[PDB]
């Protein structure tokens, strides 16, 4: 019938007529969200003694009789969506109080008649989201005195009075949805009525001038804490709106995705307890000094896409955002930084500048000035279509920590002059650039780096120099892929113990393993002891080096996968004790031996050794279906995918398959 | 250890990928990230 895991019979989608009549009585939540019901009598429910959570949502019912309430005192929430209780009587549940919540969504409802719920003890929330209700009479007295978040989330509504407020005398408001309902109208008093409104919701709501300035006067002397007025088309500012609203403990604001087109004066001066900011998805076109006056409270700034593609921004027009932590200027059209452009953001922690700049191509020594007595953590800087970097840019950052410098077009040949300072940097994301020509002393400047990413870099002067990684000592992390490094010395890794993932995935190292090069193969994987996932992937090493793999003791996952590699040397695997993975997907492995492959399948976890064409004989595969008949190991699958192919006389078959007795 | 900011930074590739068109790298991301989620 349902499923039941511990207590709740979750009849997901069984469109039904009945109850199931067949669970047993002691279940809470019967969540028949979907079963089509029409009718629920006091009968069936008997046997429901200890129903908690009747949740019958998105179902079709018209009538809900008093006497299912006499069965069930133990009932909390009950959540009655998309029906049709547009007829609502004054006995539908006035005995019935014990709920903790309340839900009646898409009941169209277009009249409360005259008082359908009187008592209300325990009532928490009550949503009446998508019914049609034209008012907020909902009830004649005193009532509703323990509601907290009242939801009127999509109505008609067309304006607010002070007495079909007088149910709310003592009722404690959290958060008042008035949202997505064209109100036109506001009359004379309507919060100071209730006693602890602390929240509004104006969202969705086209207020504009001549009725925003009467709001904000209207709010006067209340104990409202937060603010909505998203999408409430507002193309200016002046000093009369929010006006009123200097009297108000406001914490909160919200005026984006309203196409603020232009700020004309001191604005804002008036919210001194201002302590979030949401300004974001603006039209906005200019900003003058004078522009956010008085915000001197405000922790966090939300403008992601509010200078529109150009903005003037003027001198000093951020001087007054003191206490400024969080800024959001990513998707801009902002045309370059002037000398006098974030002077005095002593607070900033967080910069976010991504696709803002169509004119930082390069980085001057005098273009982060602005930044030098602002303290910075995070610098984002992505793809703002970055040219070259010159001398001593970033020499104003001092306590900055991640250098984020990926997706731009950085192609130059360094020299070390560029991260002058930085002595706290911890991550630089130079991933997905030009090209990167090294030398010897490149790095040198930076030896508290912990995170050098270099992938997609095509990075020349690898091996001439003696080492361009020698200053590095505190790297953990070692992203070498996408840059075709075809020769290699031992001079990748030389002091670098504390190295724990070192990829090398997109890489023409084929020919230095061979056992032709002169002096012997090179044996770059050396003094590596703290080293977790060492991907050497898609190289096309077909050969590998009896102790190639000898300083690697706790190294987890060894991945060699899509190469021509094929014929493993014994004991390549010997020393390798904690190796919880293998991964060998795409070579020309075509015989296991215990000796092989034997030693390195103890503590295993995971294998893919995916499309290798196995030869399939009796003393090609035996070891393997001795070992698969057991697997301690979580194998992923083996359907269609492990196959004989090389021999004729057994060919096509899953190695599962072959008879271990034969041979 | 920096496993977990490892995570975080094959996410992160992933989608930097994936806005450049590297399909095939986000797949393979996605797996790694799933099986260092497992063996952490
Ligand atoms: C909010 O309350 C203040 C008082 O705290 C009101 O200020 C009064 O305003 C009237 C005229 O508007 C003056 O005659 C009083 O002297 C003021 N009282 C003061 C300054 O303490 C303010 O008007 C109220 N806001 C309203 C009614 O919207
Ligand atoms: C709001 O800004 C307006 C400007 O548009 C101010 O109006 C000016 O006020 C000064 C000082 O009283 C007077 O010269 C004129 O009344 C206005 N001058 C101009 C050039 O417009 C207004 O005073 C500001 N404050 C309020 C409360 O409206
Ligand atoms: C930023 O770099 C420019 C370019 O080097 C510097 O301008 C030079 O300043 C020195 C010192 O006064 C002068 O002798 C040169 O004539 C200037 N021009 C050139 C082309 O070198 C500028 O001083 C640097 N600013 C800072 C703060 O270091
Ligand atoms: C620098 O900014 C970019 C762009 O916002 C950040 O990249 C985002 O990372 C989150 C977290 O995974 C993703 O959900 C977003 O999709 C990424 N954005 C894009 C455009 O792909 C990046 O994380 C920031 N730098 C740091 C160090 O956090
Ligand atoms: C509820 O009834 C089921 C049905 O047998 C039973 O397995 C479960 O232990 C019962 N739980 C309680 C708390 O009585
Ligand atoms: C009840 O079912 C709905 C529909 O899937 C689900 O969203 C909700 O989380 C369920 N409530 C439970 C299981 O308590
Ligand atoms: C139900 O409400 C009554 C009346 O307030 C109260 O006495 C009783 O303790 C409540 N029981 C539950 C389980 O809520
Ligand atoms: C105002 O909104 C913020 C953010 O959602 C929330 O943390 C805060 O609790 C809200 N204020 C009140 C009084 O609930
Ligand atoms: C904030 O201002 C309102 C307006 O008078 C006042 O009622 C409220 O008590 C103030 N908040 C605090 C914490 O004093
Ligand atoms: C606001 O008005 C003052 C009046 O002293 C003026 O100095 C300032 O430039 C104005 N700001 C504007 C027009 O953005």
């Amino acid at each position: 019938k349902c499923t039941v895991s511990h207590e709740v019979a979750d009849c997901s989608h069984l469109k039904l007529t009945q109850v199931p009549d067949d669970l047993p009585t002691n279940i809470t939540v019967l969540n028949l969200t979907h079963n089509q019901l029409r009718r629920l009598p006091a009968a069936n429910f008997t046997r429901y003694s200890q129903l908690t959570s009747l949740d019958v949502g998105f179902n079709t019912i018209s009538k809900l009789e008093p006497e299912l309430c006499q069965k069930l005192p133990m009932l909390k929430v009950l959540n009655l969506q998309h029906n049709e209780l547009s007829q609502l009587s004054d006995k539908t549940f006035a005995f019935c109080t014990n709920l903790t919540e309340l839900h009646l969504m898409s009941n169209s409802i277009q009249k409360i008649k005259n008082n359908p719920f009187v008592k209300q003890k325990n009532l928490i929330t009550l949503d009446l989201s998508h019914n049609g209700l034209s008012s907020t009479k909902l009830g004649t007295q005193v009532q509703l005195e323990n509601l907290q978040e009242l939801l009127l989330s999509n109505n008609k509504i067309q304006a607010l009075k002070s007495e079909e407020l007088d149910i709310f005398a003592n009722s404690s408001l959290k958060k008042l949805e008035l949202s997505s309902n064209q109100i036109k109208e506001f009359s004379p008093g309507c919060f100071h009525a209730i006693g602890r409104l602390f929240g509004l919701f104006l969202n969705n709501v086209q207020l504009g001038p001549s009725l925003t300035e009467k709001l904000c006067l209207e709010l006067a002397n209340t104990s409202i804490r937060n603010l909505s007025l998203s999408n409430s088309q507002l193309s200016t500012t002046s000093n009369t709106t929010f006006l009123g609203l200097k009297w108000t403990n406001l914490t909160m604001l919200d005026l984006s995705y309203n196409n603020l087109n232009v700020v004309g004066n001191d604005s804002f001066a008036w919210l001194p307890q201002l302590e979030y900011f949401f300004l974001e998805y603006n039209n906005i076109q200019h900003l003058f000094s004078h522009s956010l006056h008085g915000l001197f409270n405000v922790r966090y700034l939300n403008l992601k896409r509010s200078f529109t593609k150009l903005p003037k921004i003027d001198d000093f027009s951020f001087q007054w955002l003191k206490c400024l932590e969080h800024l959001n200027m990513e998707d801009n059209d902002i045309p370059g930084i002037k000398s006098n452009m974030f002077t005095g953001l002593i607070n900033l922690k967080y910069l976010s500048l991504s696709n803002s700049f169509t004119s930082l191509r390069t980085l001057t020594n005098e273009t982060f000035v602005s930044l030098a007595h602002s303290p910075l953590h995070i610098l984002n800087l992505t793809k703002n279509k970055i040219s070259k970097i010159e001398s001593d840019a970033f020499s104003w950052l001092g306590h900055l920590e991640v250098l984020d410098l990926g997706l731009n077009e950085i192609g130059q040949e360094l020299t070390g002059q560029e991260w002058r300072g930085l002595e706290n940097i911890f991550e630089i994301y130079l991933s997905y650039n030009k090209y990167l020509q090294l030398t010897r002393n490149s790095f040198a400047l930076v030896p508290s780096l912990q995170r050098l990413m270099l992938r997609r870099v095509a990075l020349k002067n690898v091996d001439s120099s003696p080492s361009p990684f020698q200053p590095l000592r505190n790297l953990t992390i070692l992203d070498l892929s996408n840059n075709n490094i075809a020769n290699i010395n031992d001079d990748m890794l030389e002091g670098l113990e504390k190295l724990e993932i070192l990829d090398l995935q997109h890489n023409n190292l084929a020919r230095l393993w061979k056992h032709a090069n002169p002096g012997g193969p090179i044996y770059f994987l050396k003094g590596l002891s703290h080293l977790h996932i060492l991907n050497l992937e898609s190289n096309g090493f077909d050969e590998i080096p009896v102790e190639v793999f000898k300083d690697l003791f706790e190294l987890k996952i060894i991945d060699l996968g899509l190469n021509n590699l094929n014929t493993l040397p014994a004991s390549v695997f010997n020393n390798q004790v904690s190796l919880k993975s293998l991964n060998l997907q795409k070579n020309l492995i075509t015989s296991v031996e215990k000796k092989v492959f034997g030693p390195a399948f103890r503590n295993l976890t995971e294998l893919d050794m995916r499309f290798n064409p196995f030869d399939c004989t009796c003393e090609s595969i035996a070891w393997f279906v001795n070992w698969i008949n057991e697997t301690h190991t979580n194998i992923p699958e083996l359907s269609s995918h492990y196959l004989c192919n090389t021999p004729p006389h057994y060919h096509g078959f899953p190695v599962r398959l072959f008879d271990t007795s034969s041979c | 250890s920096a496993m977990e900011y490892y995570v975080k930074e094959l996410l992160r590739t992933a989608e930097y990928a994936r806005e450049a068109g590297d399909p095939e790298y986000v797949r393979k991301a996605l797996e790694k990230a799933e099986l260092v989620a497992r063996i952490l």
